[PDB]
């Protein structure tokens, strides 16, 4: 329901009720940004246009889900503690080990946010860019928050688990949908079975895979016509109930056992169709891992990804060379803003994945480049005096954006974030920090007493007594 | 969000939000000044007070910060300013909500512009008008809010299509500053170590009428940024560092209204600015990495 | 299909189109430039002697080679790359021997020049140097630092890359521009153009060649100090100071305020082009971008009057691409958007094209400086995947030069081999032990240098061997 | 480059090189071989010597390693395999510079391969035939040149346009085994622990005549990489591990010939694999990072 092309995002004032006609005299529109993200003002210096336009800043969120959402990430931003930066030499080993666990948690945070904007029933529109979101970041976890700069061997069954998780997240296909498209209105012997039966291979959903193959010509065609074949495509399907998830021992035999398989099938007795012997043999070259098979039966690059280490070599020493193989076959879909910060993920250069995501959610995206600088993947280079700029790191700037943001959206329960952020903000002079809360402070949206005390208690913890000057100078005024 | 009725007869020039933003202060032609709550449970803006302040059109207007109290200022072109203070002992919509603390009447053309400076320079404002004279006022004992003086007055242009603007440098931790806009000139006024105001710089290429200017807060930087809409299209924003002596760039210049940019207007914290023009659209601008300004979002008022 | 496509011969080609598809057979060669093409079939009996497409037989590779190998041997335990000193005196030594490489090509360059041969060459070898010319000024002068910890380096090789990687502007072009008055946009654009890639030397020549003294001087006085003390200000533009750049700048964006809002008796058109001229060396990235014809030319421009901060050099490549897309002409282009923006592996394959042996080195002196690292984790031989990436290509590069038939190259063939950063002593034992009986041995100097590794790799049999060979192959003399 | 008149009647079948790629043997159906020459001032093939070596046919040949002398082996359809010796005492093109060593004629069906193994096994040799028989040759006695034992049988194909191939594993590093293809089939012999050969893998896939199967040195690695050109148009190549029972998988596979691919060769390190085939286009491969091939040049011989 929103549409850009100058990059920005279109919108309409009001939808009944424009004061401008096209035809009409050119007229002097006027608008000023309020203090409030949720209630700012448009109005017309002209005759007879003398209606107020109260304006929403495009996109805000003011969500309970979000300011649950944002409280949440702040919490294993300050527990990350020291870790939050990148300095016993198991210093080093302890770091990776509480980060990528910090990055678990951001990954539950924003899961869970997603799940309770599905059950409300706003806009979709937020719903979809919160998913690309964590798929983005579902990739980003795959590729540098398991294995700490290791192969895949170190620990398999975190990585094809995660792995796993970030392709059958990213788009809903083969959706259940299509799957009973492939079988209502002769005997499933067209490709488009075993596209779909590789497909769900390719996608490491073997779980469904066999399920397929048991509803139809497992049993009966193959039982019946050739028996030869009908021992090949079942104890492959033993094969799949099998594959190796946890054991990089395990995958080398089990990979031992299906070239083994396919060897023996590739030079033997063909009862069946002339077809039927072909559609079988790439199926087994599929699940050996035969790359030229492999992008075949993929549908995206990613699925190509996905099968060259699930099925082919798994070692994220030729991620690179699987990439360009699968960019080749399928080219990148710039349908969805997720498919090319992935493709950037995987091929080192990760600064490229954050104003895509400082677009989807300025939020999420502040925070992942934070666990990124901590988890050394990004770093400041940079060689009166206050910074919000370039000048510290990457990560510094969007966090202090995210926090200035915050205090225009009227949330007093967000501005303890906010101020928070500035605090910690792993880099800055401390008199820098001091400068920014002196004038972001005298904005807080105090109610209770309980909230001014908080406030007070800030120009003390930071030396801001003459900023207090003003908190009781104006409260004498206040009640007058 | 729907509009609401201004309950204005003439035509409304400004429009001023409090320092919460849960108040609005209005100004037309029809010499009237109204305010507008925004009613917390309903989240619809009503009207706390309508009445009569001027004989002739109220082009501007501007709040005080809290922190002296509800005060609002007006400037008129029946050639005074006037300053406003609400008295709670009198029932909303009564026409006697707002008392009068004085008349500021040194002008001798009507005036364009008032804006209160930022509130860590005590209770001072200043305005702007056809004599082309810069006049600020101060109300150097808090204690009585009638009694302000003339604490300043300085030619900004020589001889008497003519508009003007003001804009004071929010940052509480910079050298107190205003910009001022007349005709196609806009030029920077510092205060002096002698304690008078100077002329410290000038904003050009501005190629006709200057409609609006607004200094952006810094918060969290070392520079100011001030934006301008010309009538000549284009939406400018400056970028002023003192190494003191003013240093001027020229950050970011668009064009993208086609015809006059009516209103430039700035973010609480000054990480947002707000374009307004003829083509009916409303433009709003974040920095990118570099500073270069690029558009977020486009709100239309076009049918 | 995929890549190449040459005559087998020239004027004696024997399959004649739309015929009958015959049996045609090609045996590789034991010497890359000495393959063979046969036909099975009627009264096709001539033998057709093929040569790998692309071969380097020419003295100057078998020198490049060889000059490159001194590089390589020479950085000692400085090839490879351990995790205060050691770190800061590490990369020195290796930044020198990427000076080194990129003068060795320059050599062979120049002397592939000279040689009016095919100068299909000549173009594959430039764009390689320009793309280590790139390489070289983002990796290999501030070593993960800013441009403020060596300016008059890092300045003067961007001004190297950039104008050594078109010829433009040719100096054909500028006197295409020079025949009412100069107060045209070409002559901007050209002016501007010169700017960005800080040709200020020949910028500056080109206002002195018209406009300044004559209509200026006369018509407007007040434009005339701009114009001139602009000039003054771009002889004087601070390479070697960081500092002297910010005050530099200042003086600069003092001057554009200046004329700025002053006196216009000169043209409404003139009147801008100056504004413009004034903004470009201020730093006004809108302008930047403006007069930019290329995206290169923005990028150099940002880090020249703008801000001089590799901190947003992802920020600039991506302000100069969306003003001018990639050219896809060239080769170079890309791999150079793919340095400035951090991935560097993506580079090799690209220059394993144009020179396999330049690609091999350049990713020696990558793994060298850490900017590449292998992440790979019965009897296990090695020439794959499994050691770095680079240990790969100068393998490969290893085996390669051993079918060349230059016995000049076997020592560099044997030495990659030898000193291979990875891979097991047995490893290479026996890869050696395979490779060598193919040495091309002339002389007897050369059967001992043969023999003498035999020795210090404890060969016996492969030599006993080669004995037995020079044996029944002297007695057949008798 | 320039082509050069091989000299032959009727129709060449095979040009092997000899160790340094200096020589080259020649057979053709003219029931002749010639040896060739590259004269190392000239740079140009010039004819060693020529004579009739057989009484039909001549479909393969192939050098033995210089470490056992100048030898040659000769497969003819006329069911014989004849070994010849480069006598030095004979002018060069005197038609006896080449004895004959001896005739193995235990063939019965017409002979069209004939490999000798690597040297590091001895001077040892195979041949394949109409028979479907594989037969291995020993010298067992490289005192005497002229006693070659009868090593081994085995019925590659018990049951017989028709083509069979040979291709030993080059790698001194690895157990004794060669490939051999009959017809569409294509299988491994490896010797066995008992001094036997057996039967130890197949390459499956070929849907026809396998017109070259070629075993590529493995200098290097530890896999065993052998390349197939098929009558069906592809090129396939195949990886073979051990890990004992021998691994298969198919790397790579080609069908840019569009048209039977009739000869499949390797590099001398195996770092470059080449194909011919009725298109009348030489392709040549290398391997990529992830170990596919990629053709990295295309030598055309039409027009």
């Amino acid at each position: 329901k929103r549409d850009p092309v100058s990059g920005a995002i279109l919108v309409p004032m009001t939808v009944n009720d424009q004061p401008i006609e096209k035809n009409g005299d050119k007229m002097p529109l006027k608008f000023k940004l309020g203090p409030l993200s949720y209630q700012n003002m448009a109005f017309i210096t002209a005759k007879d246009k003398y209606k107020l336009y109260p304006v929403r800043i495009p996109r805000l969120d003011t969500s309970k889900e979000f300011s649950a959402y944002v409280s949440g990430l702040f919490e294993i931003y300050r527990d990350l503690g020291d870790d939050r930066v990148f300095n016993n030499s198991n210093f080093a080993k302890e770091h990776n080990a509480t980060v990528n666990l910090a990055m678990e948690a951001i990954l539950n945070e924003l899961e869970v946010f997603i799940g309770r904007v599905k059950d409300q029933d706003g806009r979709v529109n937020r719903f979809y860019e919160l998913e690309e979101s964590l798929t983005v970041l579902n990739c980003l976890r795959t590729m540098y928050f398991i294995l700490d700069g290791q192969d895949v061997e170190e620990n398999r069954s975190e990585f094809i688990e995660s792995l796993l998780n970030w392709i059958n997240r990213s788009d809903g296909e083969p959706d259940e949908e299509y799957i009973e498209q492939v079988f209502s209105v002769k005997v499933f012997e067209t490709q488009y079975f075993w596209k779909l039966l590789n497909q769900l291979v390719l996608r490491g959903l073997l779980s469904q895979a066999i399920g397929c193959i048991e509803r139809s010509d497992l049993l009966p065609y193959l039982s019946d016509t050739c028996a030869v074949s009908f021992d090949a495509v079942s104890d492959s399907i033993e094969l799949l109930k099998q594959y190796p998830k946890d054991s990089s021992s395990t995958f080398r035999e089990w990979k031992n056992l299906v070239l083994k398989l396919s060897q023996a099938f590739g030079s033997s007795a063909t009862d069946i169709s002339g077809e039927l012997r072909d559609y079988i043999e790439d199926f087994l070259l599929v699940i050996g891992g035969n790359q030229r098979k492999i992008l075949q039966y993929s549908r995206t690059w990613y699925e190509s990804f996905c099968g060259f280490l699930l099925y082919y070599i798994p070692s994220l020493e030729l991620s690179a060379e699987y990439l360009q193989m699968s960019l080749e076959a399928n080219v990148v879909d710039i349908t969805n803003d997720w498919e090319q910060p992935c493709v950037d993920i995987i091929s080192g250069k990760i600064h490229s994945i954050l104003p895509v995501m400082e677009s989807l959610d300025s939020c999420t995206a502040a925070f992942t480049a934070m666990i990124c600088e901590a988890k050394g993947l990004i770093e400041n280079i940079f060689e009166l005096e206050d910074l919000f700029s370039y000048r510290n790191g990457m990560a510094s700037y969007m966090l202090n954006s995210f926090a200035f943001e915050l205090c225009s959206l009227g949330d007093k329960e967000l501005w303890p974030v906010a101020i928070g952020l500035i605090a910690l903000s792993a880099t800055g002079t401390r008199s820098a920090k001091k400068m920014v809360i002196a004038e972001l402070l005298p904005h807080y949206p105090f109610v209770t007493n309980d909230d001014i005390e908080w406030m007070l208690s800030i120009c003390v913890e930071w030396r801001l007594p003459e900023i207090a000057k003003e908190i009781y100078t104006t409260l004498g005024n206040q009640m007058l | 969000m729907q509009p609401f009725d201004s309950g204005h007869d003439d035509l409304v020039h400004d429009v001023v939000y409090d320092f919460y933003g849960r108040h609005v202060a209005t100004c037309s032609s029809d010499q009237h000044i109204k305010v507008f709550k925004l009613d917390k449970d309903t989240s619809n803006w009503e009207l706390s007070d309508s009445w009569r302040a001027h004989d002739s059109s109220i082009v501007a207007i501007d709040w005080a910060s809290p922190e002296y109290g509800r005060i609002i200022a007006s400037a008129s072109y029946d050639k005074t300013v006037k300053l406003w203070e609400e008295d709670p002992d009198q029932e909303e919509c009564s026409g006697r909500r707002w008392n009068k603390l004085c008349t500021l009447n040194d002008s001798k053309g009507s005036l364009y512009s008032v804006k209160f400076a930022p509130a860590h320079l005590g209770l001072k404002l200043a305005c702007l008008g056809n004599d082309g004279i810069l006049r600020l006022y101060d109300a150097l004992e808090p204690s009585d809010l009638r009694s302000w003086t003339l604490t300043s007055e300085m030619k900004v242009l020589s001889i008497p299509q003519s508009d003007f603007c003001l804009s004071w440098c929010p940052s509480r931790f910079s050298p107190e500053k205003l910009a001022v806009s007349a005709l196609e000139q806009a030029i920077i006024y510092q205060r002096g170590k002698d304690g008078k105001l100077h002329v410290a710089a000038k904003l050009p290429g501005h190629k006709s009428l200057i409609r609006s200017i607004s200094w952006a807060p810094s918060i969290g930087r070392w520079y100011q940024l001030i934006a301008t809409g010309c009538k000549d299209g284009r939406i400018r924003i400056f970028k002023i560092t003192e190494k003191s002596n003013l240093q001027v760039e020229l950050l970011s210049e668009h064009d993208d209204h086609n015809g006059e940019v009516w209103s430039v207007s700035w973010n609480l914290t000054g990480t947002i600015l707000s374009s307004a023009g003829d083509d009916g659209k409303v433009r709003l601008w974040k920095a990118t990495y570099s500073n270069e300004f690029k558009c977020m979002s486009v709100i239309t008022a076009q049918q």
